[PDB]
């Protein structure tokens, strides 16, 4: 069960169905913000001379 | 921006150095006319 | 402790992992001759090499990049923690093997004309790294080191800062090797009666009082200093000493410290462990020291959570003890650490163990460490109970491990014979697992002999 | 045998006794004025903790803890009620 | 402010 | 805050006098050269 949640599928099986689609929407959207925090640094690197 | 800031005060001392080297050249040129009087 | 500099700008599977590459001191030069070139009399700068290479390598006495001549074979070790952007090869005139890392401080640092690299692009590096080996690029027969500061990534002198300049003016800390542990008969801190003399923070701290600064050394509130080199020799090298586990003055002063912050900030709590360690007639410094490292120096003493097996208290309550003592564990660590000295007394004063506490600081550790059976195992076999033979849980590191956050080891009969011989090796020059000489180059002083002092 | 009198008045914070070098019998007293004062090497107390004086109290009998056959009286001015060198003020000046 | 520093040695 | 800005501010203060030390020593480097010639 402890390395069942490591992943996160120790729920029941409902719950797991009813959450699936959602976590991944999530998931897309935690990394379209780093990536644009990421891009946002990156192109603030510009040198001075 | 720190390090831009600490960039800046460093690429100006180098300018005033810059500046700061025709000194020799001043002296040379003012005992050459020196010596030529 | 951060070694390398330390500028307000870097303040901000299955298998077994080896520790990094990393050193834990770096070599400096402090050049007090009339050898200028605009950088300022008298300062330190860090080089990139290990400190038991800094008096192999040479500064030379024209191009944007400094040139350091070291030896073939020596390895050229990161002195600023940052991302290694670049790791490649330029045959030909410049850069031969060039590695580039984006330090911490925001300033590029590229080490040219290697001879083989030893990190890999994209890896963070911290400070003390090993990166690489000098190479002879330039100047075969001859081995040196390129060594450039940037303010960007590019590859021209537009943007170039010279390294010993920069490294004058920026803030480090050159090494991060802990002070060596000995005699600590006078270096200790009353909150009352504060010390009337006081020596800078990067001394070294001899026994009975004694202290060495700057190739210098003398007693504390004595002006008179006589030199290291004269007085410290082969035949008498310099010794930290140990604490007699055995030998205190009888007397507890309320407000002694010990060394220790925690009874530095609260009187009243030093102050009733001296009034308990007079009734037990024991010395208040081993259950000082005692206390200090069962509670990770007094932050965990009300911390009724951090030990899975249910240990809490100022000496480690197991909840057979606190059952004995007729509380409970929750109970224990909820008190204040004053409360439970009051039940530290309770339980040191079983007849089983008091009378055998004032004998040393050993039976002490001993009733706290494993009871009643313990004390009566050293009371009948005082060798067998101290045995090595694995375990790793013994009484023997127990013992080596008290004192340890302040600066004290003690040396108790029977269990220091081994720490005695192992410790009898005499450096007269700089080693890299070595405290001493890591506190010697900080006091400032040059490499006087001294006993080894590893760990 | 002379007796120690309190010169302002205020709450007494403390009266315990510290056997050894320092404050072998000190009493605190947190005066109106803000500033903390310690009447330390004492005889015997005879004020209790928690208590009121006036000024012109009296607080206690001289003591030789710190050198026996001579008596005298410890008096230190603080603005904190610790027990260090970090916040000490000369009596002297200060009631000057 | 409190009195001590962070033990160089370490814990 | 007020920690971090004492900080920054004594770092800055730091910063401007090795500056000027070095501006000080190749002010002296140069006059030594000058008195060379
Ligand atoms: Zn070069
Ligand atoms: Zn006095």
């Amino acid at each position: 069960a402890a390395e069942l949640a490591k992943y996160g599928l120790s729920e029941p099986e409902d719950v797991l169905r009813k959450n699936a689609a959602t976590r991944r929407k999530l998931v897309n959207d935690t990394m379209y913000q780093l990536g644009t925090q990421a891009e946002q640094v990156r192109r603030t690197q510009t040198s001075g001379y | 921006d720190q390090s831009r800031f600490n960039s800046s005060m460093n690429e100006l001392a180098r300018q005033q150095n810059y500046q700061n080297q025709t000194f020799l050249i001043q002296r040379q040129l003012l005992q050459e006319q020196m010596d030529a009087e | 402790g951060q070694l390398g500099i330390t500028s307000p700008t870097t303040a901000l599977d299955g298998y077994r992992r080896l520790r990094p590459p990393v050193v834990a001191n770096l070599a400096t030069v402090k050049f007090t001759g009339s050898s200028r070139n605009g950088i300022v009399p008298g300062s330190k700068v860090m080089l990139p090499f290990m400190a038991a290479d800094a008096g192999r390598v040479r500064v030379n006495s024209t191009h944007a990049g400094e040139d350091i001549a070291a030896p073939g074979g020596t390895k050229v070790v990161s002195y600023v923690s940052g991302q290694v952007i670049k790791v490649t090869r330029q045959k030909g005139i410049g850069y031969g093997r060039y590695i580039t890392i984006k330090g911490d401080d925001g300033m590029y640092h590229r080490f040219a004309h290697l001879s083989a690299h030893n990190v890999k692009q994209g890896q963070r590096v911290e400070a003390g790294h090993v990166i690489g080996l000098v190479g002879d690029d330039g100047s075969p027969g001859s081995y040196h080191l390129h060594w450039e500061v940037r303010d960007n990534d590019g590859y021209g002198a537009n943007g170039t800062v010279n390294p010993l300049k920069y490294m004058g003016g920026v803030n480090f800390k050159e090494s991060s090797a802990p002070p060596p542990q000995g005699n600590t008969n006078g270096w200790g801190y009353n909150v009352n009666n504060p010390p009337t003399a006081r020596v800078p923070a990067n001394a070294i701290k001899l026994p009975n009082g004694k202290f060495l600064v700057n190739n210098r050394t003398g007693a504390l509130g004595n002006p008179t200093a006589r030199a290291a080199s004269e007085q410290y020799t082969v035949g008498r090298p310099v010794n930290t000493g140990k604490v007699s586990g055995s030998s205190w003055s009888g007397t507890n002063d309320y407000g002694e410290t010990y060394g220790y912050a925690y009874l530095a900030n609260n009187p009243e709590f030093t102050k009733k462990l001296a009034i308990t360690a007079t009734r037990l007639g024991i010395s208040a410094q081993w259950l000082v020291d005692i206390m200090a490292f069962e509670t990770g120096n007094f932050k965990k003493a009300t911390n009724w959570s951090h030990s899975r097996t249910g240990v809490v208290g100022l000496i480690g309550f197991t909840p057979a003890t606190a059952r004995a003592l007729g509380t409970t564990t929750y109970a224990l660590a909820k008190m204040p650490p004053e409360k439970q000295l009051d039940y530290v007394y309770k339980y040191l004063s079983d007849p089983q163990l008091k009378p055998h506490l004032s004998k040393g600081v050993e039976y002490v550790a001993a009733s706290i460490f494993g009871g009643s059976p313990l004390v009566r195992k050293m009371v009948n076999n005082r060798s067998g109970a101290m045995q090595r033979g694995d375990g790793d849980i013994n009484l023997q590191n127990y013992l080596k491990k008290l004192g340890r956050d302040v600066g004290r080891r003690y040396d108790i009969r029977s269990m220091s014979r081994a720490d005695r011989l192992i410790g009898s090796a005499v450096h007269t020059g700089f080693h890299e697992g070595c405290a001493t000489c890591a506190a010697l180059r900080s006091s400032g002083s040059d490499i006087v002999p001294h006993n080894a002092e590893f760990d």
